[PDB]
């Protein structure tokens, strides 16, 4: 019944601090291990620290003692915070409660609820928003190419909302400049390619761009 | 005043009698279950800490099972009750040895011998301890010893009744 | 730390087969105090399995923990199609840190499916800002595996390729693909044939489709 | 594994005090400073010595903190042992207490200064309620001494505080005789 | 050796017979403990039958069988017995021992049960059974074998010899106004199979020394 | 004398849901001499709970007592395959010495299945004897409650037909009916017509089954 | 509650138990040893005074010699170890005696039977007083009586399992 949300700073430039805070609520602030765990895709799951209202507090020794987890039991909210961070330290990063089941730790239980996870990229780089290039075409296909952005998320839709089937958006890439590129396409009948239009609707809120391009059937 | 909570533990047991320790009563072990002859001495002796302890968790078994639980937990029960489950004079002689340097004991640890293959056991008797040092078994060897003495004379008072 | 070894890394079957995943530890566990994760795509991972062997709430007979020591194992019978996503193995019986597998992926398998292949050229609009990008669709083929080789004038490309494949669809378990070649203005008009070869189980032969700059 | 006259093999048990959690209260000891006494899977009550004061006032308003009836009922029957328990109280003033909201908030001044010390009566009785681990806490006639300032009694959350001595109930159902005795007439 | 009461005892006998139901105590004091007897007549519920203290100094019956049963124990034998005298053929039922102590230290409890006891009370004669087909008259088709005007139970009815046990219902018996036992045992199978495949039930009838076996076939 | 009576008679429930049984006594009774006790058919009762509330070695913990005075409860939390049996509660003290309940059995609930409907003629052999036995077989329906109707040429029938239902089966949970009219060769062939009507809350529309004799 | 305070005496003995009352604990008399099997019944009997004062002085000798003067004079622990120590109801039975002009023991005077060649004896019984006159020997003479009938029975009973 318990209900962790986690928020804070996802954009972190290297050498300077991440700073996260989990928000808990519908449950107790006490009896269980506030814990963080962060995953990369690369290198899977790591398990980052655990800050308990008993006092106890152990963190993962592969964060060298540049980590630190702070309870606040006023606020029902507990917080991590990352010093000196690096790129390898870009991550999703997750809010835990392990449920404490006795006065001596006799018994033990392993974290049970999660947050929804906070995407947190490490770079230098600069906000931007993207760039549209459209996709130029039995039942052929069609898309779009949403190039050159910062950061993720960004979302599209095709003719707001109404089309959903036959439509891809794949996830996005990293080129060398530290900008992201995306593609979306969605395949449909050729006898209806002149008739009925399509617009592809992209949105980046983190630059509050929002780029609506057509089909461009040369 | 005097102890006086019976031991009710009999259902589908060999002879009627004994008391069964589950696995939830014990820190990592396994159930361990004493028999009659023993646990029948906790109806009388009035300085085994073992059999304090014995009523302590039947009790609370009987009181969880028997009584709806509070919303708040509250202690008015065992407030009202110590007294015919504990001897609060035993552990004032475990704390007034304390206070004097003499070994004691602190309710949590108990041996006994077993018989190798008839299984039979005695009363567990209270581990010591003195400023959280628990004593050693050779500290208190000739107690194992006159304990298993009285295994066996209790095993031949049984031999002699069993014709 | 406690090194969790799980196999195997992607594991195929249909629904109603049985799977059997493995997590070996390099230390013994302690009191088995081994967890199992089950972590669907952009969710959160989900408790399942906690003691090696106890169910948690709401997980239904299939799941089966067993295991003890450094052998630990978790068995789905009757395999639903909800049962497909990323199993982790977490163990919490040893001192800091508490440590994860690397976890074991249960795809669907269903009948083998080709790749359709498209071909896009720049746009014009993007020709005009000076860097072009061709994009080659791999649409709706299982297995997952497929080479795209990006040829100019029968030219084989390396190091300026980039590819992205979506997660597996859940009416037909089939997975698509878009590699992007991105080239100078320079370089895309010195040369006119544009090709995206595709290697995949579905093809005989490789197919091939390409485009002549100003068709 | 010991065997004696052959057949007999010495064999240990140790008692899960833990599982009498919701019939009495179950004392342990965190560190040196910190003891607790619990009650139940949610409340519990932590004593604490410390050089750190908490209250700067002389009040003890039990009889406004009774009328208004808002703290928990078990925490302040414990409250109540412990203080009846002391041997020879006689300095109202050096108890101090807060019940505001219905909090527990207790402090004892150690430091009102052997024998004749109000530090020795609440000393004993914190022996004597934190039993399983609290030789670890100090070091003549029973009388005891302290170079801590002040013993606080706080409600506290349930957690996994007992890290140096397992939970045990011996320390506060042996304590229940010494209510109202040795107290003085007032 | 494990805490148990074996029975001995039971069997069928005609209307005012007597059976003597005997239960000995095997790895438990038998003489620290209360004994029970309890009955299931077929169809209906659990029923007390008679019980006696440990020291055999109070015994007590169920209303329905005053004067006819006696029970009784030998405790240096470890031993119960029930004298059933007088039958009636409503005493038909499966027989249980069960062994209690009745003290203020402990509730009341049947913890320990012997193995069941068959009664049966009939003025039948026991009688091997006569074996009629059920005939099957697209999809799949119903066959089966009527058992019917054996006595005592049971029967074992399987069909081709053992190898056919696919949909196969033999459903229990019901005891006619006769005195005698009737049961069916059905089987489905596909349609198509009705002229490839020979269908033969084997009933065996145990008690009266009777192996049938019969072709069941269309029309 | 003092009565059981247990409720539900039956208990309808699928695998993991809470299982609620109930015994009323007839007067007020202690506590102290409650008792349940399991069924299954191929052996002997075993003690579930005693004392009311006290749970006997080797139950496995779902099962608990409560109760007071009149009403008494067992109580199964996660109802499991093998939980599935008859249950009784019990009484020690009055008259009877032992009482028990009717007995509550606990059934796996499962979709509505219908009954599909077979009718079997006479044999000729059973002719040649004197006797005739019409079989009427519903296969595979849940729930149990099946009414079978005898008409012969078009005439209801009652006090010459037994029924017989097979216990549920393990995988599919159905259940299984036969009914039997027993006539004499004589009334055998008075009429012509022969037809067993089934009702099950399964079907659309009662099903009827016939013959006619050759 | 109920007494719990072991007498601890067996050094030097020729078999462990029994308590000797030194000088300094009698009135005007040399040491009195008393044996095992005599002092064995003060860890059950619950009637026996002097019994109670044998834990009494015991204490008073484990207390001063295993803990430290206080500079003033505390009674603070023998408040807490009092129960353990004597039967409070048991002095009670005597004031409600005293009370009701019954003899009754004020715990100061004891008689025991002493064999006159093996030297063994009794365990010592309370001499009882009423309006500050002490009973004379004749009063509770076959009370002597049966004691001498007690110690020979268990002289009996030494011999038989001295074998
Ligand atoms: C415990 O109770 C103490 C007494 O409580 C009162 O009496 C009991 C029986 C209950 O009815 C209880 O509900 C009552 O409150 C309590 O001490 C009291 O604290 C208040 C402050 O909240 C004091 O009020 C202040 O009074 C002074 C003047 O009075 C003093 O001086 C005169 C003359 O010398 C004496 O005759 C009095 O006895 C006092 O010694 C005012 O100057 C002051 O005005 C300003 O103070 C506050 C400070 O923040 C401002 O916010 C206000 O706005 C004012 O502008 C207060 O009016 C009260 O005198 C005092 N009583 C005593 C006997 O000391 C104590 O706080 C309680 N403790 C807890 C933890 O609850
Ligand atoms: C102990 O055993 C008792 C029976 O044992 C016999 O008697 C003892 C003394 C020995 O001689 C022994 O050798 C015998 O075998 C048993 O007695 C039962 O007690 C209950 C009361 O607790 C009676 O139930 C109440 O009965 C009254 C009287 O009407 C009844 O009359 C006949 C018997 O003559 C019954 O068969 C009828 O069915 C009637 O029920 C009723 O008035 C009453 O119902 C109403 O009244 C109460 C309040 O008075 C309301 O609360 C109810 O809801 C109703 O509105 C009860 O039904 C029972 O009849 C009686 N049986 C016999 C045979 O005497 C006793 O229960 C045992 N004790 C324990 C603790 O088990
Ligand atoms: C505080 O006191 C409470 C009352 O004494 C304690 O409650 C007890 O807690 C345990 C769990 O910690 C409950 O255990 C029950 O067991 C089932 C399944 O257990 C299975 O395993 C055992 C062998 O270990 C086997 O014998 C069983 O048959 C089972 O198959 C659990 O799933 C349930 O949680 C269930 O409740 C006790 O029943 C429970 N007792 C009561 C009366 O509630 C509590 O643990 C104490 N707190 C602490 C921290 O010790
Ligand atoms: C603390 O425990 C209470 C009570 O738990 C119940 O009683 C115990 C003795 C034991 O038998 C438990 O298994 C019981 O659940 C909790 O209050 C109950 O919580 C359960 C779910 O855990 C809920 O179903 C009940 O409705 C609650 N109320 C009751 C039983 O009256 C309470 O939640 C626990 N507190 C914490 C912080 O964990
Ligand atoms: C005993 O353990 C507790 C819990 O970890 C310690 O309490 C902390 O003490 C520091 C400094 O005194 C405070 O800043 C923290 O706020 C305290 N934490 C809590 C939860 O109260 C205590 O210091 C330890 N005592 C000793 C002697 O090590
Ligand atoms: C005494 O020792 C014996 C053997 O060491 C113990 O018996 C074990 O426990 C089970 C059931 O409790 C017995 O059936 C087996 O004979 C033994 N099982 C093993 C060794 O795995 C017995 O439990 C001991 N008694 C006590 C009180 O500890
Ligand atoms: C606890 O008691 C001590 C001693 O009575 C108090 O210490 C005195 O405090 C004030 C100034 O701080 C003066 O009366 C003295 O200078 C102090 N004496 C000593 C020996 O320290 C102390 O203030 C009390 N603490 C609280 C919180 O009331
Ligand atoms: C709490 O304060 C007391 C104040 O007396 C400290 O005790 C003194 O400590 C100093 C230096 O450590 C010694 O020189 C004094 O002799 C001590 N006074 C005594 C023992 O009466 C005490 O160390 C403090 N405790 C903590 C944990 O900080
Ligand atoms: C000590 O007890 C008080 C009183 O219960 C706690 O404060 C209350 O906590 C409840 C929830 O537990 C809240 O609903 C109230 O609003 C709180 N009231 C006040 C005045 O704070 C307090 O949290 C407890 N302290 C500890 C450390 O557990
Ligand atoms: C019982 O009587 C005998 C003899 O009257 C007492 O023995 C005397 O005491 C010393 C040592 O205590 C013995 O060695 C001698 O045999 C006796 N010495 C004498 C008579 O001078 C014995 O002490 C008496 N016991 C008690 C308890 O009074
Ligand atoms: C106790 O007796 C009263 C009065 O006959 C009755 O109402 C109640 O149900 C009985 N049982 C109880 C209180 O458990």
């Amino acid at each position: 019944q318990v209900q962790l949300q986690e928020s804070g700073a996802g954009l972190v430039k290297p050498s300077e601090t991440l700073s996260l805070s989990c928000a808990v609520s519908g449950g107790p602030f006490s009896g269980a291990y506030w814990t963080w765990i962060r995953q990369t895709p690369g290198k899977g799951l790591e398990w980052i620290g655990e800050a308990g209202r008993s006092g106890t507090t152990n963190y993962n020794p592969s964060l060298k003692s540049r980590v630190t987890i702070s309870l606040d039991t006023s606020k029902s909210q507990f917080s991590l915070k990352l010093t000196s961070v690096t790129a390898a330290d870009t991550a999703v990063y997750f809010c835990g409660r392990r449920q404490i089941m006795s006065l001596s730790n006799l018994y033990k239980r392993p974290v049970d609820s999660w947050g929804r996870g906070t995407p947190v990229i490490v770079s230098s780089a600069s906000t931007k928003g993207p760039s549209v290039f459209p996709l130029a075409p039995g039942t052929a296909a069609l898309g779009c190419l949403v190039k050159d952005y910062f950061p993720e998320p960004v979302t599209v839709s095709w003719n707001s909302g109404a089309l959903t089937s036959g439509v891809h958006t794949f996830p996005a890439v990293l080129q060398s400049s530290g900008l992201y590129s995306l593609s979306s396409v969605v395949t449909v009948p050729s006898s209806s390619l002149g008739t009925q239009t399509y617009i592809c609707n992209v949105n980046h809120k983190p630059s509050n761009t929002k780029v609506d391009k057509r089909v461009e059937p040369k | 005043g005097t102890f006086t909570w019976t031991l009710s533990d009999s259902e589908g047991k060999d002879t009627p009698g004994g008391y069964c320790l589950t696995r939830w009563m014990l820190i990592e072990a396994e159930l361990k279950c004493f028999g009659n002859t023993a646990v029948a001495k906790c109806n009388e002796k009035h300085d085994e800490e073992f059999c304090d302890m014995l009523r302590l968790f039947d009790f609370n078994k009987q009181a969880i099972q028997r009584l709806k639980a509070p919303a708040q937990t509250s202690i008015q029960l065992i407030n009202k009750a110590v007294n015919a489950l504990i001897n609060d004079q035993l552990c004032m002689k475990n704390h007034l040895r304390d206070i004097m340097g003499i070994p004691y004991c602190n309710y949590s640890k108990y041996w006994y011998l077993n018989h190798t293959t008839t299984g039979r056991t005695s009363l567990p008797k209270c581990w010591l301890v003195s400023n959280g040092s628990y004593l050693n078994e050779t500290h208190f060897s000739d107690d194992i010893e006159q304990q298993a003495d009285n295994m066996i004379t209790e095993m031949l008072q049984k031999e002699y009744m069993e014709r | 730390e406690i090194v969790l070894t799980q196999s195997p890394g992607t594991l195929s079957l249909s629904p109603g087969e049985r799977a059997t995943l493995s997590c070996r530890a390099s230390q013994s566990v302690t009191k088995n105090y081994l967890a199992w994760y089950q972590q669907k795509p952009g969710q959160a991972p989900t408790l399942v399995i906690y003691d090696a062997s106890t169910r948690a709430s709401g997980i239904p007979d299939r799941f089966i923990g067993s295991g003890s020591g450094t052998d630990f194992t978790l068995t789905i019978s009757r395999l639903e199609p909800e049962d497909f996503a990323v199993y982790y193995c977490h163990q919490y019986g040893s001192s800091p840190p508490y440590t994860f597998g690397r976890g074991t992926k249960l795809e669907i398998k269903r009948t083998v499916a080709a790749p359709s292949v498209f071909i896009f050229p720049p746009s014009d609009e993007q020709l005009k800002s000076g860097t072009a990008s061709v994009v080659c669709l791999l649409n709706n083929f299982y297995p997952r595996e497929a080479k795209v080789q990006w040829k100019v004038d029968n030219a084989l490309q390396s190091g300026n390729s980039q590819e992205s494949v979506t997660e597996q669809d859940s009416k037909d378990s089939t997975y698509s693909l878009s590699s992007t070649l991105t080239l100078s203005k320079a370089d895309y008009e010195k040369h006119k044939v544009y090709a995206c070869e595709v290697t995949h189980q579905g093809l005989s032969s490789p197919v091939t489709k390409s485009f002549n700059r100003g068709e | 594994t010991s065997l004696y006259k052959g057949v007999y093999e010495l064999q240990t048990l140790e008692l899960n005090m833990e599982t009498l959690n919701m019939t009495m209260p179950l004392s342990c000891t965190k560190n040196n400073s910190h003891h607790y006494i619990m009650v139940g899977n949610e409340t519990g009550l932590e004593l604490t010595l410390t050089n750190t004061s908490i209250i700067n006032h002389k009040f003890c308003n039990l009889s406004d903190a009774h009328k208004k009836n808002l703290y928990d009922h078990a925490l302040m029957s414990i409250i109540s042992t412990f203080h009846l328990s002391i041997p020879n109280f006689n300095q109202y003033e050096a108890m101090s207490c807060d019940f505001n909201g219905g909090k527990i908030s207790v402090q004892y001044n150690l430091s009102h200064s052997h024998c004749g010390t109000v530090a020795n009566g609440v000393l004993q009785t914190f022996m004597r309620m934190a039993w399983g681990g609290s030789y670890i806490a100090l070091d003549n006639w029973d009388c005891i001494m302290t170079s801590y300032q002040y013993l606080i009694i706080q409600n506290t959350t349930w957690e996994d505080h007992c890290q140096f001595s397992r939970p045990s109930p011996i320390g506060y159902l042996c304590l229940l005789s010494q209510r109202t005795r040795d107290i003085y007439i007032s | 050796d494990e805490v148990q009461l074996v029975q001995s005892g039971g069997g069928l006998v005609r209307p005012g017979g007597s059976l003597r139901l005997s239960c000995a105590a095997a790895g438990f004091t038998f003489k620290s403990y209360s004994m029970n007897w309890v009955r299931q007549a077929p169809g209906r519920g659990l029923e007390w039958v008679s019980s006696i203290t440990s020291g055999g100094s109070k015994t007590y019956y169920a209303d329905v069988v005053k004067g006819r049963f006696t029970v009784s124990r030998d405790n240096a034998k470890q031993s119960l017995y029930l004298q059933m005298n007088s039958l009636r053929a409503e005493d038909t039922a499966i027989y249980f021992c069960a062994r209690s102590l009745h003290s203020t230290s402990q509730p009341s409890y049947m913890d320990v049960w012997g193995r069941k006891i068959t009664v049966i009370v009939s003025s039948a004669s026991t009688k091997g059974p006569s074996v009629f087909p059920l005939a099957p008259s697209g999809g799949t088709a119903a066959l089966g074998c009527l058992v019917k005007d054996y006595f005592p139970e049971p029967v074992t009815v399987s069909w081709n010899s053992g190898a056919l046990t696919s949909g196969v219902h033999t459903f229990p018996a019901v005891l006619q106004s006769s005195g005698l036992y009737s049961l069916s045992s059905v089987v489905t199978v596909p349609s198509s199979s009705l002229g490839t495949q020979t269908y033969i039930c084997n009933v065996n009838h145990k008690p009266s020394n009777t192996k049938v076996d019969k072709r069941v076939e269309p029309k």
